[PDB]
């Protein structure tokens, strides 16, 4: 039966394949068709032109050329070309298909050679009159002008490109000492220079002199530009029987440019009709050869040997299948395909459904796992949304932005199919992270009593207020109990709220951080244990569970401690845990306040057990080696090791902070975006204040969405993004894995 | 140059007026001391606390322009260094984590003193302290965040390169991180025997 | 120091230019082209490297060396174009101050190819890209040099470096052009000296006059050869085309000018260190090549400095020289030779 | 047609949302009223936005057709 692998990656096989000559050609296209088979290269040593079916690719190639060559002309000349289906031939579904025969594919080569001679004949002669058309239809507008262009050979006229000419003028200024006499008039719409293949506006000008020399010297300067110089007769008469002239030659061509451009397009639309099925065929006939160029031939016995992975629990279907084919073709084959032991990475496969596909590319995106290791997918499913709830807690806007991965998620099957620009698209590949990471900020956002900004009385409150009291008078609240769920409704709009919260949140931020981070860690013994890497064990993972533990989890330990003492009951001081923390390094055995009997005894312990882990983690792994220049090496690697490890520990915890501060900022901006927008509105009455609790409900409603639920959500969403990827996958991640890519067909987009 | 000018100027403005207030007798008016004295020791503190804060910020954000930079630009050919690299952005990052958590310790000796103890000798105490360990953070973090910066910036293009060039590049980058986290304890040193404004 | 404020701008332009470093042929894969049958075998083993599919779109039967080297050069001069784009300021001066090297050639041979008859269509396919001004096809105008300053030059960038142009003969030849050409790059590379000494930081500074120093130092010794094969020139003529700026300036520059035999100039060359042994031995043509890129792979272990760009260019301009020679050798059957392409990488 | 469905939506909430403003208004709730900062009498102020809130239903039902069609 088929296993899951998420837990870990999927088991590989390695096997051999024994491809006789003579099908060669058809095994190749079933292996392809299946999807399954991801080949290593055996020619690595090879020169590239000198693997075996170099000249069978160049064929396929030189046709590819072709296909290209042909698409751009149907660009050109703006003809779409005609889609496939898709579906035809298969979807990863392993079914078999004929391939084409050798005939087939030699009549796409002969026919693609044909058509390229054709096509580049008649395009050319196309391009030849549309020059002439351009030519003409320039020197017919000069024709067109009034005389009064005229009147100040007596003079030198022409066509030049509108960006050139001012510098025509600057030059002609000079080599005529100030005595020029110019004139520009405008082409009202750009004309068409097809061997650039663009389009320009250009200017008619004229010049006037009467030197012989002069008249020379102007010619060629203009003509060192882009210019195109015509003759004009002086007289009125005379323009106006050479624009009849003109008329009668370009009213003609265009009937040769009508019959040859039909003839052209329907050429094209030939081709149009099927260019993209041919497409797909011969990219796929090029693909196999670029496969078999990787396997070993032994020219002796006629055989081909590739070396490919594989599942090891679908060896069957691949069995199978190809045994379709021996029996399709009727060839005795002698056992073509054989199962393999060698001393060789295989690559990194992790099996998905649609809900763990969008995670497991967040976490594919930082790197490969190594083989058989922890995947860092499963563990992403909720820590990467939840991580976001506790920063981006808010009932509100957990609430909208659940509707909105909602509507992608009912909507999917339409979506799907529709074709989507990547900012969009990621949306849609997120649409599971996102419907998860409203749904828990509705959660956290029920335990920080917080709706758009506004407290629930859900429970009745665990603070008590004074008896009386009058307007404008200071008060203080008595407990009489501890509210059930979330934080108690009594603290809104009070004075030192936020010196309560903070110490909430900043406390719950380290807390999460930590457990978080100790969690992770434990899969690095998950990983030691599976690979029976003892050394491990001693070397590494104990000594830095005892260093952090001992460090941050103690903290962990006193910051819950403090709360479940009543200091107030008890009379003693509430100790400074911050002090308290700092003081066990720079002072240890002294103490200012106690928060347990034998405080001063087991910190120095404490302290002693951390110091201690440091030279054990540094030193036992390489002693170990040497004792079974790599030592050396060895060596250089562990002590690096350490330094990192120690000094990330102390930021990777500060850095959880970020928790408490992206939330404290969360809250702040949308409470100061309700006083400024909605607040205001209640102020006024009769009709102006229906009009302006109109407009500025709508005010309010545009910035939330836009700059709450949109930016600050997004920017709240990376920052838990990089908590995984650096606090925590750090700490049992190793990567550098072969990712799983095995050969398979698919439709190319030409 | 106009600048150099300015400061040329006020240099002499200053050594003539110290001069003028010598001769004539008069030059125990000036008095330093006097004017640490009578300056209130709310300003030291807070000047120490924002800046604390300020400076630290333009170090990690100086540092991550110059990494940053150099890691799209770098990635154009190579995109696979994008996402490794960003370790180098971390260690800019942090040293922004270690102001703030300064500010945040700090902030809580900022208490109100009662007006017939305003000048005594433990609340001036207070407020050189903050002054000095709030810009000795902040300094040194600037310093530090500039250095990794930099650094981060050469180890992204090696790593462009030959992927095995990162690993051993790294460690200069670690060794430039250990200057802001002393940074930090000399801080937390200086304000150690701080008390609170009473 | 360098590092701090260079990235505020030159941050994207040095990372990507170093991606272009990163894809300079080393020499084993110089080794393997050297192995190709035919061209066709050539165009297969360069897609393998950086160049990959520049050649997608030609024939089989259109592959000649002219061709690949045509399409190797086009890649290049696409890729600088766009870096220039990208820059501003101080560096985009820089990157200009490259050009103009480049249009001091097509100038001279601008003029050159017009003083003898032939029309300006084959001129420009001739010139160099990288040199283009709107008006350089307007040089083949007239012969004169008083009439080709007035009308055209004076509106190029290069209007300042005609300052000792005039005082020559009024008729143009080969020998005249070749004389405003030299007296051209004179004044170019003080000019560009002088730039670099004001207006680029260190150590772009002190590695970019090492740079444009040898530049100098090889006109230098080129113009010296060749003068020995005019029967006679004055002494204080030949002290005109001699830039200052390089290694060789004053002392051996001075017994260059005064040379007039081989052995002169051997003996003037001998009390430099640097260059002592260029030509007692071998190709001197070569020994040029081979120290320029030396002193290219200096450049690039540098960081935060924008000689980087020049360093590319020179670099990878030798590349398509490596190219063609050996493209040359397989179409041509004849291989003796084919081993002496020039690679420090 | 696009415009529609913006319209429609933040009209959707603009129903809601108001309508509960309103009846917290009208039930002198703390959170709305307890302040002496809060305006002084609910009902009235409730009155108000409920008018605001039959305001966003004809927009409501209004784009509920030019989406339909």
């Amino acid at each position: 039966e088929k296993e899951e692998a998420i837990f870990r990656s999927a088991e590989m096989a390695l096997v051999q394949f024994y491809i006789p000559q003579e099908i060669s050609r058809d095994s190749a296209y079933t292996l392809g068709q299946l999807g399954l088979v991801q080949f290593r290269d055996l020619n690595s040593k090879v020169r590239a032109f000198q693997r075996t079916f170099v000249n069978e690719i160049r064929r396929l190639d030189n046709v590819e050329r072709q296909y290209r060559y042909f698409y751009s002309l149907l660009k050109k000349h703006d003809i779409k070309l005609y889609e496939g289906d898709t579906d035809k031939y298969l979807d990863g579904s392993g079914e078999l298909y004929v391939p084409p025969s050798g005939s087939v594919i030699d009549d796409y080569v002969r026919n693609a050679s044909y058509l390229e001679e054709r096509l580049i004949q008649m395009e050319d002669a196309t391009d030849q009159i549309e020059v002439q058309k351009n030519d003409l239809e320039q020197y017919r507008f000069i024709l067109q002008s009034g005389d009064e262009f005229f009147l100040k050979v007596n003079y030198v006229t022409g066509v030049i490109a509108r960006d050139k000419v001012a510098t025509l003028e600057q030059i002609l200024w000079r080599v005529l000492r100030g005595n020029l006499f110019f004139k520009t008039v405008e082409i009202e719409q750009p004309v068409y220079d097809v061997k650039t293949r663009e389009y320009k506006h250009k200017n008619a000008f004229i010049v006037f002199s009467h030197g012989d020399l002069i008249i020379k010297r102007i010619r060629k300067i203009a003509e060192s530009l882009d210019a195109n110089l015509y003759d004009v007769d002086s007289s009125n008469e005379g323009r106006s029987q050479q624009l009849a002239k003109v008329n009668k030659n370009l009213s003609d061509l265009y009937t040769v440019l009508k019959t040859t451009s039909t003839t052209l397009e329907s050429e094209l639309y030939a081709i149009a009709k099927e260019l993209d099925s041919w497409f797909q065929d011969v990219t796929r006939e090029k693909a196999i050869f670029e496969i078999l160029n990787k396997s070993n031939y032994d020219t002796n016995r006629k055989i081909l040997i590739a070396e490919g992975w594989i599942p090891r629990d679908e060896l069957a279907t691949l069995q199978a299948r190809l045994g379709e084919m021996i029996a399709r073709l009727g060839i005795d084959v002698p056992s073509i395909i054989q199962v393999l032991d060698t001393n060789h990475t295989p690559p990194t496969f992790h099996r998905t459904n649609k809900f763990t596909a969008g995670f497991q590319s967040i976490c594919d995106c930082y790197g490969i796992a190594q083989y058989r290791e922890i995947n860092a997918g499963l563990p992403t499913i909720v820590t990467f949304p939840f991580m976001f709830a506790i920063m981006f807690g808010d009932m509100g806007h957990g609430f909208l932005m659940t509707l909105a991965a909602l509507s992608l998620v009912l909507n999917e099957k339409k979506i799907n199919k529709m074709k989507r620009g990547e900012i969009f698209d990621m949306a849609f590949t997120g649409r599971y992270i996102i419907l998860l990471m409203g749904v828990f900020s509705m959660y956290t956002g029920f335990l920080y009593n917080d709706i758009f900004s506004k407290t629930m009385t859900i429970f009745k409150s665990g603070w008590k207020w004074p008896d009386h009291w009058k307007k404008g008078e200071s008060i203080t609240a008595t407990s009489v109990g501890t509210y059930p769920i979330g934080l108690d409704w009594a603290w809104h709009g009070t004075e030192n709220a936020l010196l309560f919260s903070n110490s909430y949140k900043m406390k719950l931020s380290i807390l999460m951080g930590f457990i978080h981070m100790t969690y992770s860690y434990f899969f690095s013994l998950a990983n030691h244990l599976y690979f029976n890497s003892m050394i491990d064990i001693i070397g590494n993972f104990i000594p830095g569970l005892l260093f952090m533990q001992g460090i941050f989890g103690y903290l962990s330990v006193c910051i819950v401690y403090k709360w479940a003492v009543d200091w107030v009951k008890d009379g003693k001081p509430a100790p400074g845990l911050l002090n308290m923390l700092i003081n066990m390094f720079l002072s240890p055995g002294t103490i200012d306040d106690e928060l347990y009997p034998h405080q001063a005894k087991v910190q120095v312990f404490l302290l002693l057990m951390a110091l201690v882990c440091i030279p054990w983690l540094l030193l036992v792994k390489p002693l170990h080696f040497k004792f079974t220049e790599d030592f050396g090496d060895i060596m250089i690697h562990q002590v690096i090791h350490t330094i990192e490890f120690c000094l990330n520990c102390v930021s990777h915890t500060a850095s959880y902070l970020r928790l408490w501060a992206l939330s404290l900022a969360h809250a702040q901006l949308s409470s100061v975006l309700w006083t400024m927008t909605i607040q205001i509105a209640f102020g006024f009455r009769g009709f102006v204040g229906v009009f302006m609790t109109v407009a500025l409900f709508a005010m309010w409603f545009a910035l939330t969405c836009a700059v709450l639920v949109l930016m600050e959500g997004t920017s709240a969403m990376l920052h838990s993004l990089r908590l995984h990827w650096v606090e925590s996958m750090s700490k049992f991640f190793v990567g550098e894995g072969l990712p799983y890519e095995p050969f398979a067909f698919e439709y190319k987009d030409m | 140059s106009f600048s150099h000018f300015l400061y040329y100027l006020v240099l002499i403005v200053v050594i003539v007026y110290g001069l003028y207030k010598l001769f004539t007798g008069h030059g125990s008016d000036i008095n330093f001391g006097k004017f640490l004295l009578r300056t209130s020791p709310y300003m030291w503190a807070n000047l120490g606390i924002a800046l604390c804060v300020g400076l630290s910020v333009v170090g990690a954000a100086w540092g991550i322009f110059i990494t940053g930079s150099s890691m799209i630009g770098a990635g154009v050919r190579a995109p696979r260094i994008t996402t490794k690299n960003l370790i180098s952005i971390i260690f800019c990052e942090v040293v922004a984590i270690y102001g703030l958590i300064i500010a945040i310790v700090f902030s809580s000796k900022l208490t109100v003193a009662t007006a017939e103890n305003m000048y005594s000798k433990s609340n001036l105490y207070t407020g050189y302290s903050l002054f000095w360990a709030g810009i000795t953070v902040g300094a040194s973090n600037l310093i530090c965040g500039i250095a990794v910066g930099i650094t981060g910036a050469t180890a992204a293009i090696s790593d462009a390169a030959d992927s095995a060039l990162f690993v051993k590049i790294l460690v200069i980058e670690i060794f430039g991180s250990i200057l802001g986290l002393l940074g930090l304890i000399v801080g937390l040193l200086m304000a150690g025997k701080a008390s609170e404004f009473q | 120091m360098e590092g701090v404020y260079f990235n505020i701008d030159n941050g994207f332009i040095e990372g990507v230019v170093r991606g272009y470093r990163n894809g300079l042929l080393s020499n084993n894969q110089y080794i393997n082209l050297t192995q190709c049958d035919t061209l066709e075998d050539l165009k297969l083993q360069l897609s393998s490297t950086d160049y990959g599919n520049f050649l997608s779109s030609v024939s089989s039967e259109s592959l000649t060396t002219s061709l690949i080297q045509e399409y190797a050069s086009s890649k290049l001069y696409h890729e600088f174009n766009y870096i220039r784009d990208q820059s501003s300021g101080s560096t985009r001066k820089f990157m200009d101050y490259i050009t103009y090297g480049y249009m001091i050639d097509n100038v001279a041979l601008m003029i050159t190819g017009t003083i003898h008859d032939r029309d300006k269509g084959e001129i420009l396919q001739r010139c160099h890209p990288l040199g283009w001004f709107d008006t350089l096809p307007t040089l083949s105008v007239a012969t004169d040099l008083e009439s080709l300053y007035e009308t055209v030059l004076v509106d190029t960038p290069l209007a300042p470096y005609f300052k000792n142009c005039f005082d020559t003969a009024e008729e143009l030849d080969d020998m005249n052009i070749e004389i405003i050409r030299n007296k051209l790059y004179k004044a170019y590379l003080e000019d560009f000296y002088n730039f670099v000494t004001e207006e680029i930081p260190e150590p772009a500074k002190e590695c970019m006059q090492t740079l444009l120093g040898f530049e100098a130092d090889r006109r230098s010794i080129n113009i010296a050869l060749n003068s020995l094969q005019s029967s006679d020139i004055d002494p204080d003529l030949k002290s005109d085309l001699l830039p200052n700026i390089g290694k060789l300036y004053p002392l051996a520059t001075f017994h260059l000018a005064q040379a007039q035999d081989f052995e002169g100039v051997r003996a003037a060359l001998a009390n430099v260190y640097e260059y002592r042994g260029f030509l007692e031995t071998g190709n001197l043509e070569d020994h040029f090549y081979q120290l320029e890129m030396e002193l290219c792979r200096d450049a690039f272990t540098q960081q935060f400095a924008i000689s980087t760009v020049w360093a590319w260019m020179k670099s990878k301009e030798q590349e398509v020289r490596n190219i063609t020679w050996i493209a040359e050798c397989i179409a041509q059957n004849q291989r003796e030779r084919i081993n002496n392409y020039i690679s420090v990488y | 047609t696009g415009k529609a469905w913006c319209c429609t939506v933040l009209s959707a909430f603009g129903v809601v949302i108001l309508s509960v403003i309103a009846h917290l208004f009208n039930t002198n709730h703390e959170s709305f009223v307890g302040s002496i900062n809060d305006p002084e009498d609910g009902p009235a102020v409730a009155h108000t936005v409920y008018l605001a809130a039959l305001v966003y239903l004809v927009f409501f039902v209004f784009c509920g057709f030019q989406v339909y069609l």
